[PDB]
DNA sequence: CCAGAAGCGTTAATGTCTGGCTTCTGATAAAG
DNA sequence: TTTATCAGAAGCCAGACATTAACGCTTCTGG
């Protein structure tokens, strides 16, 4: 799941077939790299091309299909993002590409030709879209949302896992384990019960109904929330150790409610039971960081992933918490996880010298970086 | 000197989309009826004479017909604004209703007046004080506290009553006349009033409490309560318009005439079979006013469409449901499982059994439901 | 509307009673003022009492009542927040205070008390909550929902206006100017069609075509065709606040049924592109421009003389941040007292007026200066 | 026989969120004073009395303080209903006012007793004939005034008492379909309402419109604010005196561009008028309406005046246009054709009044 | 000067889902 | 303590879109 190389062409302001690889010597050293530059130079685009290629979906946009390709750099004909990565020791390659009508800067946007192929085999493992999605799901072990809230953390969306509605948190926790059957059991309880209750236009339907408020009815909810509570307990047991490795401020624990929620605990107070919606900004960023690390480490046994792409939030710390957080991240890159971070903070220059430093062409509306990476 | 002390009329109150229109009207004739029977001279209604400051248009016609039909008797009436009504609604008709012996005093700081009797002699010394809005007596200042704002109000109304009583001491003078003071407030969570701070008056009618009760062992301070039931905790209770006859400028008697209830209401506790038995007492007997009900169901069972089971009962009956409540407030979530288990190692048979041990059910339905549950596991297999 | 003073006690990490003032020897200029301090030691809280005392609803917590009051700090007996806001010359007050049962740190939570008092005469206007909110709506002319996007700007919210559901943004537009009849007609017409359909369980043609054209629950359709003109008026004020702020972009209403603003790209020769495809710094600056224009839309009715905004300056660029700050100071040529809370050290060198917030040494609380202590 | 004739009070009127409190309060004392001057028999108000069916809570307090002050005059009061006033807004105190010589209104006609107890005149109390309560709408209104004239003629018989006619309606011919002015029954007098412009209708003196006693809108900034004092001669009309009310709140409808407007603004400079003079400024530019008012607030601060409205009667905003035109603008993508656009136009104005 | 193939660009059936909306039980504030 | 009142959640209908599968236009390109 560690990316080995990325190659894009007209992503946003990265015009002209810019590629990077992490098999290069500055990335072959440790695996901790930063990105800086002026804002709007495409740092989120550089971190966006990989999730575009692996899932045809970005954190910024919604869906880059035949209609409404808002991605492609203004007035060019084709845009393409291509990645070579690894799972379980062996490499694969995803390749997403899109043309205009007739190689002109404007026209009908065509269907995106994609592929997913095992590198060093020449085997086109997947050709169309849906097969590519499901095959990279089973072949990476991560879904779309599990990438964008446990491995890639986009800027200003780190409060997604902490502050989602409990349905789309139970979704992630259900999918994370190999226990997706509850989302079929609780749906089929409603399937039996609505059929039995529309058969009354019977004490048996009363027994179905007494089941039907005892477990989930349409989708998962109820029984699903009851089931993932133990996985949430396991996850906060992991993340508690993760966070006290990180900063010795708040422990976490689960809470006694139907909604799958996590309350915090204050070590200094020694008796704190508040909801997470009243955390501070920096502590909410550290809770999302440590929580994401715990979620990533929970599925350590199967398809273990090793990458992290924090987009922003380090500015919300200072020279008194940011330094401690980066010093704890050094223990993570000392382990096999190879993280990456976009940062505007100049104080992380001494921390990370491995940069993908970008530039702007004098306010024209494009960008560029070190020409040792470009083709 | 006789006075009729009622309050808390709450006119125009909607009651779960139902009204108290004829429910007040059949009281208001009776209040008019007992006036000439007991030869009273001045009724006092001390507070909450409207529900909201913009009442429905008939809710004045219940009140306007009352004040005109009082002029057949020619007896006086004092109306005090309560906490509920906007003060600007009652001062719509302060000036005109002096022509009709009806001193509707809505605002604070009104002058003390002398009650007349039927023959024309002065009958009683009145200290009318309506519900003190806090803006009308006190000004806020900076640098305050949370608790202190409540205590600063409480001292202000206290010395307002001490000031308004002292005006009556000049107005009574040496004549043997009784002092009647009103108010719309609470007495003996420290939001109340100490009755020992009430003035040394001869009788103090009050309001804002619906249970008709003496307070503090002083019989001359009487919450008269509502004239009709407005809730389901005091529905089965009785209502008493206080009749206070005075003797030689002092107090004689506190008589409590009951009110003939025209709209019957009752409350039911328990579970569905207990509600089934309590609904059986209305089977043979008939009701010309449809009786209303509260059904506080304390059930445990699922009870598919519990409002339809109630609706199935009272079709051919003269009983009207108006509300239905259940104790649907409960918790349900997996425990720690001794802080060690994994969800992949626990089978679906475990966590379903872990989910049923949280309820009440013991034997019969359980061995029915577990068969019903295991049919779903197999029909995917 | 500006703020003349502020008082609080035991709100969050700020233990004890504190009182800052906006008519002193500091704040003698109407210039922008910063608030420094360690991260997460009472920094958005001084801008949270402003929301709390005026509308009982923080940006973070949804509601505070006798149940579910996470706000006041642990092992404290009460909390309060007290502003002094001024509109059209006359001062006012607000006083939302809440105690615990029997003044014990582990007790029940009693009913909250509010004031909305006048400061000159001393008299109060609304001692109850349901009157205080609707007598602040008359007074400021701006509702709490409008205040969240058209006045104050909270941390990680600058996606409020431009990433909202079109019902939400349209409703906000209809709450500022215009009249509520432009969706009330839709609600009444939905009732007409519901009645004429429950009858029939050209009678289709009665509310068939009209219902399809303009008519939905709670005023959707016709309210959106109404605000499809007010947005086209607002985008011009957005442009005029934008060109002095950030000259690379212009805005334009996109000709569509769901009202969505649209960036006009001057450096790519009038390229049109959707508004979600913006950088972090561009989204922060465009949301600042849109909120400043949104406040200056109802400036003809009610003067809105204050603008607090939290961290978006780590997100901005260190060269064009000087342009943005000089444009902000150019907006300080009006009486708009602009509070700014961030962490950019060059920016806090530019901003003189600093309300320094010292975090306690392991105590678990925070403090403030001795000038503002009480 | 002196009878005052007022109409269209519209109490508690919302006026661009400004009030009509002190306009009426400086009128109502004047109204009884002229009645106190000339020793009137009775006053009649020809409808449009309150603004809406749910008047504001202060709007009664002017109306009741009028009536308690009327008791020190001893004069009879007859209150007619209007078009905007419900029955339920005037069934509030329908029999409170019976004890204060105040008859309020499907009713039999009555006699107006004089100040000295003698029967003075004959009144035909005619409230608004709602077709929900009563071509065919024109059919029943036409013969009803023939139906009620025999009720007017036979209630007196040979008694030498004059008849006055009431009502609150609209009439063809009078500048602002309706009731025909030539079909009125020839009684001794007809008072009439719902027309806020004061004028004689048809050329017959015994039928009248007294208009509103105050200006209502800017456009109706006419100086013809009158109350009609009538005099009767033993069963016949003598004359009608139009009495000028005082003015208290001046308005000024300034038009043109900013060149002609700013010249007019110095007319109220340094005069120090004790009520703030109201405006209806009519700008004619192409500039934006939300920003043309920016210059005005500095220009209005120096003058002792307060602006009320700015309009361009020639982009556009929502506080400028009307509800049909945006509805007509909403028909840009809708096939108006012939029948489809007419039904929508006719059923729309039905829907707009359902919220009215 | 051109036709076959090869690819490229185009349109018509169908599967998921985002958005009203509605039906419901839950919260909130207020008068005992 | 109980009673309107709004606010949020879960489920239902449906049109709007994403995807896949099949049908003409252009272009090397060879003689
Ligand atoms: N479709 C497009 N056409 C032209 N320019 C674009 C397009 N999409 C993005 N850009 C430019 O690319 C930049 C993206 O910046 P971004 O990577 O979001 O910055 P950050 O990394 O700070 O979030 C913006 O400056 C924007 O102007
Ligand atoms: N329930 C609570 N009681 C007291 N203090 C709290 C509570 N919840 C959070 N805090 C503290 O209040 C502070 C608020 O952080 P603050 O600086 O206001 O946020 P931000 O960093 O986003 O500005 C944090 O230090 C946090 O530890
Ligand atoms: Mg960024
Ligand atoms: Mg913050
Ligand atoms: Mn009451
Ligand atoms: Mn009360
Ligand atoms: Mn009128
Ligand atoms: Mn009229």
């Amino acid at each position: 799941m560690k990316i080995l190389s990325l190659r894009l062409k007209n992503l946003n302001s990265l015009k002209g077939e810019w590629k990077i690889d992490f098999t290069r010597e500055p990335f072959a050293s440790n695996g901790l790299f930063a990105i800086t530059g002026p804002t709007g130079a495409g740092k989120t685009t550089l971190l966006d091309a990989i999730c575009l290629a692996l899932y045809h979906e970005t954190p910024r946009l919604s869906n880059v299909s035949q209609s409404q390709n808002d991605l492609m750099t203004r007035d060019t004909a084709e845009c393409l993002a291509e990645v070579e990565f690894e799972v379980k020791g062996e490499a694969y390659r995803a390749f997403w590409s899109q043309n205009r009508a007739r190689n002109q800067p404007d026209g009908n946007l065509q269907v995106p030709r994609v592929e997913l192929a095992r590198c060093a085999d020449g085997k086109i493992l997947a050709d169309k879209v849906k097969d590519k999605l499901e095959l990279t799901a089973t072949l990476t072990g991560l879904d779309y949302g599990r990438f964008t809230r446990s491995m890639l953390l986009s800027q200003g969306q780190f409060a997604a896992f902490l502050n989602a509605k409990p349905k789309e948190r139970a979704e992630l926790l259900e999918e994370l384990t190999g226990t997706e059957i509850y989302g079929q059991i609780s749906a089929m309880v409603f399937e039996q019960h609505k059929s039995a209750r529309t058969e009354l236009e019977t004490q048996q339907v009363e027994d179905w109904g007494y089941l039907n408020s005892l477990i989930g009815s349409k989708e998962g909810d109820k029984f699903r929330k009851f089931a993932q509570g133990l996985t949430l307990d396991n996850l906060v047991h992991l993340a508690n150790q993760q966070l006290t490795r990180l900063h010795g401020r708040y422990l976490l624990q689960r809470k006694a409610s139907e909604a799958l929620e996590v309350e915090v605990v204050d070590t200094w107070q020694a008796d704190a039971v508040r909801d997470t919606r009243t955390l501070s900004g920096g502590e909410s960023f550290l809770v999302s960081l440590a929580l994401a690390l715990a979620l990533s480490d929970l599925v350590s046994h199967k398809t273990r992933i090793d990458s992290l792409f924090l987009d922003e939030g380090f500015g919300t710390l200072d020279s008194e918490t940011l330094d401690t957080a980066l010093d704890a991240l050094d223990a993570l890159n000392a382990s096999g996880k190879t993280i990456g971070v976009i940062s505007h903070v100049e104080a992380m220059k001494e921390r990370i010298p491995v940069q993908i430093k970008v530039k702007k062409i004098n306010g024209l509306g494009y960008s560029k970086l070190e020409s040792t990476f470009a083709v | 000197m006789r006075i009729l002390h009622t309050s808390d009329w709450h006119l125009g109150q909607n009651f779960y989309s139902k009204s108290r229109e004829a429910e007040h009207q059949a009281f208001l004739d009776w209040l008019l009826e007992t006036a000439q029977t007991h030869q009273v001279d001045a009724i006092i209604v001390a507070g909450d004479v409207f529900d909201t400051g913009s009442p429905p248009s008939y809710a004045r016609t219940l009140y306007n017909r009352f004040v005109v039909n009082l002029q057949q008797t020619g007896c006086h009436l004092v109306v005090l604004a309560g906490n509920s009504d906007s003060v600007a609604t009652l001062n719509e008709s302060r000036d005109i209703m002096a022509f009709l012996n009806t001193t509707v005093v809505a605002s604070a700081g009104h002058a003390p007046q002398i009650l007349p009797r039927r023959d024309g002699t002065p009958g009683a010394v009145l200290c009318p004080i309506p519900f003190l809005r806090p803006r009308d007596i006190i000004t806020s200042q900076a640098g305050l506290n949370g608790i202190e704002k409540q205590q600063h109000l409480l001292a202000a109304i206290t010395d307002y009553y001490q000031q308004h009583y002292a005006d009556a001491c000049k107005l009574r003078g040496d004549q043997p006349l009784p002092i009647i003071a009103t108010g719309h407030l609470t007495t003996v969570t420290l939001d109340a009033f100490p009755a020992q701070n009430f003035p040394p008056a001869d009788y103090i009618a009050l309001g804002h409490i619906h249970r008709a009760q003496i307070i503090g062992g002083m019989e001359h301070v009487r919450y008269c309560g509502s004239p009709i039931p407005l809730s389901f905790d005091e529905c089965g209770k009785s209502k008493y318009v206080h009749l206070v006859t005075f003797s030689n400028g002092k107090l004689e008697s506190v008589e409590n005439l009951n009110v003939p209830v025209t709209q019957p209401m009752a409350v039911l506790k328990g579970d569905l079979a207990s509600i089934t038995a309590q609904l059986e007492q209305w089977r043979d007997v008939s009701q010309e006013p449809p009786v209303w009900l509260d059904i506080e169901i304390t059930t445990d069972e699922y009870l598919h469409d519990i409002q339809r089971k109630i609706q199935a009962l009272t079709e051919s009956l003269p009983v009207e449901v108006l509300l239905v409540r259940r104790s649907r407030e409960q918790r349900e979530r997996v425990l720690a499982s001794q802080q060690r288990e994994t969800l992949s190692e626990l089978s679906v048979e475990e966590v379903f059994n872990r989910r049923l041990a949280l309820e009440e059910l013991d034997e019969s339905q359980q061995q029915r439901l577990q068969h019903l549950f295991t049919t779903t596991l197999h029909t995917l297999a």
